[PDB]
């Protein structure tokens, strides 16, 4: 049986292995909730030059 | 044509942020030994002097 092990580190320091459990599809041109890569607000979105 | 420092204006851009945490006092350079140790020439062995 072939067996893998996998210790996760979880300290105080920087995090150079992360999820990218689901990449939700594009939603624009619509007021929401957005958190784009830790920060949060609210607002809407629009293609920029 | 400028042998010390120029004199002008370059940002540095950032290249990468390594997570090593460990601490430094200290540091050296390294160097490529072109010539050779054991036999060591009158001149022209390394680089330009």
């Amino acid at each position: 049986y072939r067996v893998v092990v996998l210790s996760f580190e979880l300290l105080h320091a920087p995090a150079t292995v992360c999820g990218p459990k689901k990449s939700t599809n594009l939603v624009k041109n619509k007021c929401v909730n957005f958190n784009f890569n830790g920060l949060t607000g609210t607002g809407v979105l629009t293609e920029s030059n | 044509l400028v042998r010390d420092l120029p004199q002008g204006f370059s940002a540095l851009e950032p290249l990468v942020d390594l997570p090593i945490g460990i601490n430094i006092t200290r540091f050296q350079t390294l160097l490529a030994l072109h010539r050779s140790y054991l036999t060591p020439g009158d001149s022209s062995s390394g680089w330009t002097a």
